[PDB]
């Protein structure tokens, strides 16, 4: 019954979110949680939530799981609708990429000792950006298996080979003592629409004008600078009339370009005089005494 | 008051919406009631992180509620081990408007924290408002005589991420977000959201008045008395001096709209000059 | 095919000295296959017998599925020729291998399934393990493509409801295959049904 | 087919070829697609005659690759 190299980790929208944060909260101790979810097949780990463990001491690393604080949490989360099993850790990498080290890896013995198909899911907060984040999902790789001559997982499909490994991860034992499953992501027409609601302008400000003062001294200010910004693009023409083709990039470097800046000007000023314009326009006509 | 904003995390939504999913996976409910976990920065609030606690109510009662505060204090705890800076700030619920007997909640959650704010989070996807409503008990001192009495003041509510929880928002909304619309094109769809928003406030407000009217409702003399206020503040737009000063500014800002439009236009041949000379040079050595 | 089966074995040896993965090692065994289709010439196989015993779990379901391309169109003795390949009973990882023989079962007879739809459906009704009624489904989908047969329906929808996802995947494909093209508004309505309340991504 | 028209089972084996990326015995279907490239002289006893056709082209235009 070999583990299937297909196997796909499903991290909830409320479980990422909540492993970023405690993440982050937590940089740079590795700090850890438990996954509660439900293995839906040999196939899926669906990680419905987590919950962060609290940190016993200073250290950057994963302490012991408290049995106390697992238990009490887990007791009191079936109190209000959440009777949703272990089905593995995450810990936080700030920075250094996702991987498993040897107390990672000696924490996650602990959980396949318990329940043999658990997740070691490691996040990175540091290295996440906008619409990319940096995470992944380990199961140790059993030595006995593998050193007599044996695969760790069989392969019955391109599932598995679709993200090529990090040397980062390649380095620090990957494919190795632990292997990484692939993790996707469950997201639902309702998280998306509230989650949308971040950054939603209100409806006030839609219609809110500028201050005519402010407005009208950065709209001087702006001109006045594209005044010496048009007066330099001359002398920038000019130059690049009988300038080598070896110095169009070279000789950009660490000097102005008044072009760019004049089109970055002209963009910006063109944007705040047309909604400023348009929105007191669409002013006189909704707030009318009439 | 006490509070000047209230900014609710994208986690404390996510959280209200799973809680509300799991408890209405038995099939027979109204609302799901939680308690909010935050930090304090100046006068305004940091709601960032929350925790589902048991609640019941009955249907025809609202004196009848049960809510578990020792289960409230076990989580409260539980929380503070894991983030020491994250206390008490409030609690929410996700019924689409207001309940008589949240003042009574609002008194229970007061112990815990003096000044609690409860954020009416709506699960179901409003096409305009934010999904959160933050309200704070005040004691309205009324000038009819009749006696003081504990109501819920409005409060301005924001939706504000973390760092990293904005990034992992943006991993979330990666195809459903599209960043390839200018500022400009933003800034008038904010200005239809706006004329939209007005439109909804007006309708409301139009509506309350039909039901005064035929007598659904009482004269309240507080809400009158805030509309008299309102049409008083419509400007006029036909005053000759506005009319004069509003030309004035339109040609004023017009005149900027030229210069960069010219700007734009030169801008403009010159990268054409430079692609057609590209051409042909790229013709010419091949 | 089989007389004018001018195979080269050599490239075979070739490729096959060159297998360090179970990845390739099935890849082998499908491209096997492939060069033999139709030719009933197991050649390669039977002088690499220690080596096709290194697959294991699913990689055996593919090999001896091979044997269906291998002997494809072979009509006259397909039950005895497996029994044959096959013993009746073992115990010792054979769901793989009895799963593989009703798929291969399946594959000599494609499309052309006259008399092994019978035996198939008695294989797939008095089957236990999720394996054997993976291939089991998948060969009598294979031997009764566009007949759109009431049993062979019935029997692949209820292995389908079942909700195993091995089991489901190989169910829902032969439940395309038994009624390929026939629009029926029953088939679509029971499999999109399904697809929109089944949990397991095999099924889907 | 030869005559123009769709050939089911090499569409169909085609296509669950291609989903060989989610699951490699599936591969097995593309024995489906195969169809040989022969031209069987008959008799009116449909049995099979010695018949020797006359291709008129090359022998190394269409021919097995000459084995290493
Ligand atoms: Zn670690």
């Amino acid at each position: 019954p070999a583990v299937d190299t297909a196997e796909q980790v499903y991290i909830s929208s409320l479980a990422l979110l909540k492993m970023l944060k405690h993440g982050r909260a937590g940089v740079p101790m590795e700090v850890m949680g438990l996954m509660l979810g439900e293995f839906v097949d040999d196939y899926t780990v669906r990680v419905i939530d987590v919950f962060a463990m609290p940190q016993s001491g200073t250290g950057v690393s994963v302490e012991a799981v408290d049995p106390v604080f697992q238990a009490k949490m887990l007791d009191m989360l079936k109190q209000t609708g959440r009777p949703e099993m272990v089905v593995g850790w995450y810990h936080s990498h700030p920075g250094f990429g996702c991987w498993l080290s040897g107390v990672d890896i000696n924490t996650q013995q602990s959980f396949e000792a318990l329940s043999e198909r658990a997740v070691a899911v490691v996040v990175d907060p540091i290295q996440s950006v906008k619409g990319k984040v940096v995470i992944d999902a380990f199961r140790l790789i059993n030595a006995n298996m593998m050193v007599l001559g044996h695969e760790p997982r069989q392969t019955t499909s391109n599932l598995g080979h679709l993200n090529k490994p990090s040397i980062q991860a390649l380095i620090h034992g990957l494919n190795r003592h632990y292997y990484s499953i692939t993790i996707n992501y469950r997201k639902n027409e309702l998280e998306q629409k509230m989650l949308l609601n971040l950054h939603k302008k209100s409806w006030m400000e839609g219609l809110t004008l500028q201050d005519y003062s402010e407005h009208c001294k950065h709209n001087e200010s702006v001109v006045k600078e594209m005044l010496e910004l048009a007066k330099n693009y001359n002398k920038a023409v000019e130059e690049e009339d009988k300038m080598t083709p070896e110095q169009l990039a070279i000789k950009n470097v660490g000097k102005q370009d008044p072009k760019r800046h004049l089109e970055e000007h002209v963009d910006v000023l063109m944007t705040s005089n047309i909604v400023q314009c348009l929105a007191a326009m669409l002013d006189t006509v909704v707030f009318k005494l009439i | 008051l006490a509070v000047q904003k209230v900014v609710v995390h994208p986690l404390v939504l996510l959280s209200v919406v799973d809680h509300f999913n799991r408890i209405g996976k038995v099939g027979n409910q109204k609302r799901v009631v939680g308690v909010l976990l935050g930090s304090w920065q100046k006068k305004v609030l940091d709601v960032s992180n929350s925790f589902a606690v048991p609640f019941d109510e009955d249907d025809k009662d609202d004196s009848v509620w049960f809510l578990d505060h020792d289960y409230l204090e076990n989580m409260y705890g539980m929380f503070k081990k894991v983030n020491a800076r994250e206390r008490i700030v409030g609690w929410y619920h996700t019924g689409p408007k207001l309940h008589k007997n949240d003042i009574a909640i609002n008194e229970l959650m007061k112990r815990y924290c003096p000044n609690s704010v409860l954020v009416i989070i709506d699960v179901k996807p409003k096409d305009l408002g934010l999904p959160t409503e933050a309200y704070i008990s005040v004691e309205e001192v009324h000038d009819d005589g009749t006696p003081t009495s504990k109501t819920f003041e409005h409060v301005t509510s924001e939706i504000g991420a973390e760092e990293a929880e904005e990034v992992g928002v943006e991993h979330l909304l990666r195809d459903i977000k599209d960043t390839t619309v200018g500022t400009l094109s933003q800034r008038i769809t904010n200005q239809v959201h706006g004329l939209k928003g007005l439109n909804s406030k007006l309708l409301d407000i139009r509506s309350y008045l039909e039901k005064v009217a035929t007598g659904k409702l009482p004269i309240n003399h507080q809400i009158i008395y805030q509309l008299q206020d309102v049409f008083n503040l419509l400007p006029d737009v036909s005053l000759q001096e506005f009319v004069k000063a509003f030309y004035l500014k339109t040609n004023d800002q017009m005149v900027v709209v030229y210069l960069a439009s010219l700007i734009r236009s030169v801008v403009a041949l010159h990268n054409l000059i430079n692609n057609k000379i590209a051409n042909r040079d790229a013709e010419k050595k091949e | 095919l089989i007389r004018n089966n001018n195979t080269d074995l050599m490239i075979l040896k070739n490729t096959k000295d060159a297998v360090r993965n179970s990845v390739c090692h099935t890849a082998t065994v499908i491209a096997n296959s492939f060069m033999h289709c139709g030719t009933t010439s197991d050649q390669f196989l039977r002088d690499n017998l220690e080596w096709l015993a290194r697959a294991t779990n699913w990689a055996k379901f593919t090999a001896t599925a091979s044997l269906g391309v291998i002997h494809k169109g072979h009509e006259k003795e397909a039950l005895q020729l497996m029994a044959t390949y096959l013993p009746k009973d073992t115990s010792p990882g054979s769901a793989y291998q009895e799963g593989g023989g009703l798929y291969a079962l399946g594959l000599i007879h494609a499309n052309h399934g006259g008399d092994i739809i019978d035996y198939l459906l008695n294989q797939l009704k008095n089957a236990s393990n999720d394996i054997v009624r993976h291939g089991g489904s998948l060969g009598l989908g294979l031997a009764a493509m566009g007949t759109a047969r009431q049993d062979v329906y019935d029997l692949l929808k209820t292995n389908l409801y079942q909700d195993d996802a091995v089991t489901g995947e190989a169910a829902g494909l032969a439940l395309g295959l038994v009624m390929l093209g026939s629009k029926n508004a029953q088939a679509i309505e029971d499999m999109v049904g399904y697809a929109q309340e089944t949990q397991h991504e095999k099924i889907l | 087919s030869r005559t123009g028209h769709t050939h089911m089972p090499s569409v169909v084996g085609v296509l669950v070829f291609t989903q060989f990326w989610f699951w490699f015995p599936l591969s097995h279907f593309l024995s489906l697609a195969y169809t040989p490239t022969c031209v069987i002289g008959l008799n009116k006893d449909l049995k099979m005659p010695k018949v020797q056709y006359k291709s008129n082209c090359k022998p190394s235009t269409f021919a097995y690759p000459a084995p290493l």
